[PDB]
RNA sequence: AGCCAGGAUGUUGGCUUAGAAGCAGCCAUCAUUUAAAGAAAGCGUAAUAGCUCACUGGUCGAGUCGGCCUGCGCGGAAGAU
């Protein structure tokens, strides 16, 4: 989550798993499922929805040039 | 192992040994610290 | 308290001075009082260890130059331009 | 020094038989065994051995020290006898022992069949354990070493031939 | 107790032993019974007081049920509801910000008499000095 | 460590406990935990507080350097690991008792309790002690003697 | 130097963090209990947990530690008939 240019915000330890809470950019979550699986032996749901817009890191920004 | 010209201890467990004509470094904890051409 | 054995210099000049320093000796001079100056030659490692203490430059100290005890104070020191060694010392007669 | 300088008891029942520079030592079990020394001076008499430098070898002492140490393990060797103890780890890892040859099944496409050298013999409490007793310390080490070599313990599931006093790494994999 | 076996302390609360987002499940799920810390805890709760910080250890092996133990409150925390300010800085401790009650520190420490090594109850004070010079907050002694 | 100026204090202090003491026990703390000390300090605690010690020193070279003073019955204790215990006030007391009861809760060996000095001798757990003030066992020896 | 032991209590110091529990950072670095044990020298942890060190007790039994100056050497060092 951190590697994915992400900010973390909480942990519960909800019963058996451990819900982890984070704000992580869209252009960076692509194909999460695939790897989240690899990291947790297939045992790991996840979910996401829109939250906000924040500044894009420069190398990102100057890349995003049409 | 790393080869280098300057070798020196890294961990507190790195040890330094002169085998054959060559100066070496052996770490019992951390393989990354092996060194030769010293 | 500092006791410095020494010997009067039999040779003077750039030539000798260098020679002395090759043999862990080193020249220095005692002057002051109303009597003439005196050309001294000191054992190096000794004065070095001695002058390691700060008292060396403050205290009065004694030089036993051919059995006399002249008793003087360190005026000036010449250290090597880039080594840890001494080149020369001025001693004032007290 | 120290190790050189310390003496070394010859426990009741042992032979010893110096002849110039060739010690030999029999005891309870064990094919005796025989080393050579060089710039060492070995001194019997007493119920001990003692080692010291020989005039004119700058290598002396360091030599004596080894010498003492070697002789020592011979005494301890031919008397108590020496240890061993290996254990297999990994699905499908058998060990047999027919006479003086271990029969290992280490997930290869062929058997291995490692023949024990001379003064060394092997047993198998389980299909996943090998203890081999012997007198000659230098060799006993070697054979276990050889045995470990057929499949050095890999660091992900520790699979392969272990010692037992080993430490074995183990790293978190990291797909992908 | 001459033999430790399992202990995790995550300061709970008295008035209702039935959390869920803070602790809840994570306080009892490996041979532990969520049903019995509201049967048993509260049996040792109301005799004293309710609401405030409670670290705790329990006696669960893999034996189904258990028996609950009690403990003691944090000591630099008795400098919150037992001193003044409830943070500890505001000006990072490059600045010596806090402020003390010298009277307190002994009897408010003494309240933690059952968990300290000093024989001299005055000694048990001298510990609270550094515990309360934790910022560099001087005491008007 | 410290030089002599400090090896002397551990003496002049520790030997004026012998010169001004009461009872002596014994114990070898191979495995001496710290829940160990913790407890025995509360025991010293009950047994006053800091009236008691145990200063590990069995360097013959130390807590025998306090022996050719008094208690030269301890040239023989001092070998190997030891934990010397001195009493100032208190009965020739209970100090004795819990060391056996403690170490008989595993709490490590007790040197087989090589024992010590009140008399000038050796081993054997006695509660011939803190009955002390059991002069009541000579009060009941009154009315019962007067009556019976 | 080995080897046996211990290596603790306030307490996750305070701050700051999603989490900083000896150990990412900032400020502090006291006080207990002591034989000794850093508000911690390193491994480790999501964070705790877990393994060590410093330090002291034991064993052992005479030398041992590391800087300064200097002589001679070692690596550093691959090329084309
Ligand atoms: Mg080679
Ligand atoms: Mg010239
Ligand atoms: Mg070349
Ligand atoms: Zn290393």
């Amino acid at each position: 989550l951190s590697r994915r240019r992400g900010m973390l915000k909480g942990q519960e330890s909800e019963v058996t798993g451990v819900k982890i809470h984070a704000e992580v950019p869209l252009s960076e979550m692509f194909g999460y499922a695939t790897q989240l699986r690899s990291l947790t032996k297939g045992r790991a749901s996840y979910t996401m929805e829109f939250l906000k817009y924040d500044e894009a890191p420069s190398n990102v920004a100057q890349a995003v040039i049409e | 192992m790393k080869v280098r010209a300057s070798v020196k201890k890294l961990c507190r467990n790195c040890k330094i040994v002169k085998r054959d004509g060559v100066i070496r470094v052996i770490c019992s904890a951390e393989p990354k610290h092996k060194q030769r051409q010293g | 308290m500092f006791t410095i054995n020494a010997e009067v210099r039999k040779e003077q000049g750039k030539g000798a001075s260098r020679r002395l320093r090759a043999a862990n000796k080193f020249p220095a001079i005692i002057y002051g009082g109303k009597e003439a100056p005196l050309a001294i030659e000191l054992d190096h490692d000794k004065v070095m260890n001695m002058q390691a203490k700060a008292e060396f430059y403050s205290e009065v100290l004694t030089i036993v130059v051919d059995g006399k005890e002249i008793k003087v104070k360190a005026q000036d020191v010449q250290r090597h331009p880039y080594k840890p060694k001494l080149q020369h010392i001025d001693f004032v007669r007290a | 020094s120290r190790v050189a300088k310390a003496p070394v008891v010859v426990p009741a029942g042992v032979d010893v038989k110096i002849n110039g520079q060739v010690i030999t030592i029999k005891g309870k079990n064990g094919e005796l065994t025989r080393t050579l020394n060089d710039a060492v001076e070995v001194k019997h008499a007493d119920n001990t051995l003692t080692f010291g430098p020989r005039d004119g070898y700058a290598d002396g002492w360091a030599q004596a020290g080894t010498a003492r140490a070697l002789l020592n393990s011979m005494v301890i060797g031919v008397t108590e006898g020496f240890t061993k103890k290996l254990q297999l780890v990994g699905v499908g890892y058998r060990a047999a022992v027919k006479g003086n040859v271990i029969n290992l099944s280490l997930g290869f496409s062929h058997p291995v069949d490692h023949q024990l050298p001379a003064g060394i013999t092997a047993e198998c409490p389980t299909q996943t354990e090998i203890v081999l007793k012997g007198a000659d310390k230098q060799v006993i080490g070697q054979v276990a070493a050889d045995l470990r070599a057929y499949r050095r313990p890999e660091p992900y599931k520790g699979k392969g031939v272990r010692y037992a006093d080993e430490v074995v790494r183990t790293k978190e994999a990291k797909k992908k | 107790a001459k033999k430790v076996q399992a202990y995790v302390k995550l300061q709970v609360a008295a008035g209702m032993a039935n959390p869920s987002p803070p602790v809840g499940p994570a306080l009892g799920q490996q041979g532990v019974n969520i049903m019995e810390f509201c049967k048993a805890f509260n049996a040792k709760t109301d005799s004293i007081e309710k609401g405030l910080p409670i670290p705790v250890v329990i006696t669960v092996y893999a034996d189904r049920s258990f028996t609950f133990v009690t403990k003691t409150p944090p000591a630099a925390v008795l400098l919150k509801k037992a001193a003044g300010i409830k943070s500890g800085s505001g000006k990072p401790n490059k600045d010596k910000v806090g402020k003390i009650s010298r009277a307190q520190l002994q009897e408010i420490a003494q309240t933690k008499a059952a968990d300290m090594t000093g024989a001299d109850i005055e000694a048990m004070t001298r510990s609270i000095e550094g515990t309360a010079r934790s910022m560099g907050l001087v005491v008007e002694d | 460590m410290a030089l002599n100026l400090q090896d002397k204090q551990a003496i002049v202090a520790e030997v004026s406990e012998v010169a001004k003491g009461a009872l002596s026990a014994v114990v070898a703390d191979s495995r001496g935990v710290t829940v160990d000390k913790m407890t025995e300090l509360r025991k010293a605690g009950r047994e006053a507080g800091v009236y008691m010690r145990v200063v590990r020193n069995t360097l013959l070279r130390r807590a025998v350097e306090g022996t050719p003073f008094e208690c030269l019955k301890d040239a023989f204790v001092g070998p190997t690991l030891i934990a010397y215990s001195m009493e100032h006030p208190g009965a020739a007391a209970r100090l004795f008792k819990e060391f056996a009861k403690a170490n008989a809760k595993f709490e490590v060996k007790a040197a087989a309790f090589e024992g010590e000095l009140i008399p000038a001798s050796q081993i054997d757990r006695l509660a011939t002690l803190p009955t002390y003030e059991e002069a009541i066992a000579r009060l009941m020896a009154t009315m019962k003697e007067a009556s019976a």
